[PDB]
RNA sequence: CCCUGAAAAUGGAUGGCGCUGGAGCGUCGGGCCCAUACCCGGCCGUCGCCGGCAGUCGAGAGUGGACGGGAGCGGCGGCCGGAGCCCCGCGGACGCUACGCCGCGACGAGUAGGAGGGCCGCUGCGGUGAGCCUUGAAGCCUAGGGCGCGGGCCCGGGUGGA
């Protein structure tokens, strides 16, 4: 159960970073990096994540399925997107809103997706 | 498109009451009971690419900033400066003689023409007398003396809005790195239109000041303070 | 300067359970929501009772 | 030049000068670190006129403006590139600084990653 | 006697007090009387259902004066502008303590 | 070519007897010695012009040693001229008894 | 009212200077000056409302709504008439570490003493950071930059050598 697990790890985790007047959670499948019940990526049955691709270009989205809850080896389906930004977030937006897959991190994803894509394009001197 | 039909005797209160205006507005007889575009269809542009491309304006944003700022509340006031109410001091009337207190022409006596739409005062000294051209002044930084000359029935050209007197800027055409500083535009150019307009206004006001004796010398003078008099005792 | 006595200013009463029993913490969240979002006074006493100490929640004999 | 924060409100400090401990001046054995004077005759403990002030909660800075760096940001401590990524989503309300302990070669890589992540670094030129 | 100064307010005075510095005790909170519905939410049962009702209920004491006076927060006036010429002696002896007949209206104009 | 400002003397900060509030100063406009005549200067902007060592930039002018502390008149202070005024920074006490100008700035006349 | 009555020791006290059409005395007036007192406003914290937020419910909706004839009107389809389910757009800020976040009111002295909080601090231990570290740790110095009301802390530079 998410809630029971959240009480366990709300203040005791290896991913917890409590620094000056700040808290940050470093679990791999979390958006906004903030320690919160809503955004934690470990305790929820259905979770979403936005990571940079293995190569520099493109982004990767990770979705947790519903059957293999107890089996992390196949509890995440990862796919990569390497198209234009406007196409990406619109494509991303369809993963959450259209599929009703936790329509609360919808913007946290696209906001994170917008950030990572803007990171990969080269800096200007 | 009728007029207000409710004369105002004090700001916020009309002359008449609710019932009085109901009769005045004739509301008794006129009682009424009751009773695009986002996208555009562009052509196909084939061949065999059939299906007209339904293009939509205001395409979705290509990037979102990491956070943003929540919108402000509503104010119901705070109208922009363009539509502010222009208040002019009572002593300031078209034709009075003012004294500039702040700028390069500090202490100079000039005549006051009409007041601009911004509230700025458009005045000119009789440039032959004090070298003060048609130039805006602020009513809070001048002193309105008790001397007035009849500048009624003089034709101030209508094309003298604040935009006309607005300062012009040139920097910078296709230069960002600053290594060749511009040696031009430092000499501000007195445009011919300003020259002829200044002649046009001065040609008709100069006869009006020469009527009253020793007023040109009065305007040729510059106001000053002595170790004697004090402004709080002076009558201007 | 207003003359009042502040010794009774802070009402002393259980505001959250002292224990760290998470299961006990859980239904506290549940019943706190229940009393907040209902007019049922019965919830308030139950929510009030969940805070009180073991000695203040004496075991109730079957008989 | 630098990276602007989300907002730059007018930081207001209720007091700027530090609270120096009573009689820090006269004796060197007494450090400037504050201590509450608990004495029967202690004339600053009694809050006499024209004396050393006390700290008290009245000097608390604004909740919005607490812990603002002089440039619209808040601080965070990192020790290597890994903790920098948790800032990628704040990125406008918090700035990171390299810990004093981080060697040059590690810290050189971090700032590069920091620049490409649009993260404001308090001490970029720290080993160079 | 020496801690107070009291008199008989007039209609203008009672008007000024409740309007300029009138505050209500709603839910044991000092709430400014910025809206009439605040009065009705608490004093509607007694027929006091607008600003003017509170004035009328006070100026001439009504059957429900006690509730109305308790509803009003005590007025927190500024210091009397222009001084008061004494504090420790009675009004009849040139001070301010005690009962002045109706000059309390003057003092009210100087307080708020 | 004109003095263009009335001369004043910095007569001290607003103060009790054993307490002194530095944030407002007591100015003495020369030529006014009663409360009533203070209404003319009652809103005028005042300036304290003083010379320093290191040169400072000057608006519409070249850098020089001239610095200035700006301020404006707040109200008259007590029965005989003696206007009290505020400044952007509290006046340094070394300016006691020196020249303060009131600039004849914004005039209601 | 004033004078006499009326004499102490270092040189001295309406506080001093001085003050006599008053800067003395008695009764009065109008102004003016300021305390951390009072009014308003901003901020900090405490307490109280055992206040609000699980409705992230852009479709969510009830101060009753539902079926299923009843006999009727009020209006649009020539005197018979009756479904509309989102959408040309596929879209709609942040939030809720619930030990969190938000709102409002009042309040704020304090020895002895009691209590709460401390992401104040030291040392050692079980874990935890794919933690830091000879590309320089601890420590020490510093007119360096800062944070926190504070306990204290982070970073720059120098030395240092594990
Ligand atoms: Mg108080
Ligand atoms: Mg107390
Ligand atoms: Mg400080
Ligand atoms: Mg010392
Ligand atoms: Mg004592
Ligand atoms: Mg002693
Ligand atoms: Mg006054
Ligand atoms: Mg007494
Ligand atoms: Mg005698
Ligand atoms: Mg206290
Ligand atoms: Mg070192």
């Amino acid at each position: 159960s998410a809630h029971l697990q959240w009480m366990v790890v709300r203040n005791c985790s290896s991913f917890l970073i409590k620094r000056n007047k700040q808290t940050y959670s470093t679990e791999p499948n979390n958006l906004k990096a903030r320690n919160s019940f809503r955004y934690n990526g470990l305790i929820h049955r259905k979770t979403v994540g936005v990571e940079p691709a293995a190569d520099g270009k493109g982004v990767v989205v990770v979705i947790k399925r519903r059957s293999g809850q107890r089996k992390p080896a196949t509890s995440y389906v990862r796919t990569t997107i390497n198209k234009n930004a406007r196409a990406t977030l619109s494509s991303i937006r369809h993963m959450i809103r259209k599929n009703k897959y936790r329509p609360d991190l919808r913007m946290a994803a696209i906001r994170r997706a917008s950030a990572i894509l803007r990171s990969q394009k080269p800096v200007m001197v | 498109p009728h007029c207000s039909r409710n004369p105002v005797l004090v700001r916020g209160i009309g002359r008449y009451s609710r019932s009085a205006m109901y009769s005045r507005k004739a509301m008794y007889k006129r009682k009424y009971s009751a009773a695009v575009l986002a996208t555009v269809t562009k052509p196909v542009g084939g061949d065999k690419n059939g299906g007209t491309r339904v293009v939509k304006l205001r395409k979705m944003p290509r990037y979102y900033p990491t956070e943003d700022v929540p919108r402000k509340l509503l104010s119901h006031g705070k109208k922009p400066f363009s539509q502010h109410v222009r208040k002019l001091r009572a002593s300031i009337t078209p034709g009075t003689i003012l004294i500039i207190l702040t700028g390069r022409h500090r202490g100079k006596r000039v005549v006051f023409l009409k007041q601009l739409a911004s509230g700025l005062l458009l005045v000119t000294g009789p440039l032959v007398l004090n070298r003060v051209p048609l130039r805006r002044t602020h009513q809070k930084f001048v002193i309105a003396t008790s001397t007035k000359i009849d500048i009624s029935n003089v034709k101030i050209p209508k094309h003298l809005t604040d935009a006309y007197f607005k300062k012009k800027k040139l920097r910078k055409p296709r230069h960002q790195e600053g290594e060749i500083f511009d040696t031009e535009k430092e000499k501000y150019e007195i445009t011919e239109q300003r020259k002829i307009d200044q002649k046009a206004v001065d040609s008709q006001i100069l006869p009006k000041i020469k009527a009253i004796p020793q007023l040109q010398g009065y305007l040729r003078s510059v106001f000053a303070l002595t170790n004697g008099i004090y402004p709080h005792k002076l009558v201007f | 300067g207003v003359d009042i006595r502040h010794n009774k200013d802070r009402k002393v009463r259980r505001k959250e359970p002292k224990s760290q029993d998470i299961y006990l913490r859980l239904l506290v969240k549940l019943y706190r929501f229940l009393a907040r979002r209902t007019n049922s006074t019965f919830n308030q006493v139950v929510l009030k009772r969940l805070f009180m100490s073991r000695t203040n929640r004496p075991p109730l004999s079957l008989s | 030049a630098a990276l602007r924060p989300l907002v730059k409100p007018k930081i207001v400090k209720k007091r700027t000068k530090k609270f120096i401990r009573h009689q820090s001046d006269r004796y060197v054995k007494i450090k400037r670190n504050w201590r509450k004077p608990r004495g029967i005759d202690n004339r600053v403990r009694r809050r006499f006129k024209g004396q050393i002030l006390m700290p008290n909660i009245g000097y608390g800075s604004n909740k919005k403006t607490k812990h603002m760096l002089p440039s619209g940001f808040r601080k965070f401590l990192v020790h290597n590139v890994k903790e920098l990524e948790v800032l990628l989503m704040c990125n406008k309300s918090y700035c990171a600084e390299i810990a004093h302990n981080v060697s040059s070669k590690n810290r050189k890589a971090i700032v590069e990653r920091a620049a490409q992540l649009a993260i404001r670094v308090t001490n970029p030129n720290a080993r160079l | 006697e020496p801690y107070i100064a009291w008199g008989y307010p007039n209609l203008k005075s009672v008007n000024e007090l409740i309007y300029k510095r009138g505050y209500g005790k709603i839910n044991k909170k000092r709430i400014a009387l910025t809206d009439n519905a605040l009065i009705a939410r608490s004093l509607g049962k007694y027929g006091i259902i607008c600003m003017e009702d509170l004035i009328h209920e006070i100026y001439t004491v009504g059957k429900r004066f006690k509730e109305a006076n308790n509803f009003l927060w005590p007025f927190k006036l500024s210091s009397p502008r222009g001084g008061m010429k004494k504090k420790t002696t009675h009004f009849v002896e040139g001070g301010d303590a005690g009962n002045r007949e109706d000059q309390i209206n003057r003092l009210i104009r100087r307080m708020n | 070519s004109g003095r263009l400002w009335s001369k004043a003397i910095f007569a001290g900060y607003k103060r009790g007897l054993r307490n002194q509030r530095e944030h407002t100063a007591l100015l003495k406009i020369e030529g006014v010695y009663a409360r009533d005549e203070t209404e003319f200067y009652l809103g005028k902007r005042c300036a304290y012009v003083y010379k320093a060592k290191n040169n400072t930039v000057t608006p519409g002018g070249k850098p020089n040693k001239t610095r200035v502390i700006w301020g404006k008149v707040t109200r008259a202070h007590g029965n005989s001229g003696m206007v009290r005024a505020k400044f952007r920074s509290n006046l340094p006490a070394k300016a006691i008894g020196h020249r303060i100008r009131v600039m004849l700035y914004p005039s209601r006349i």
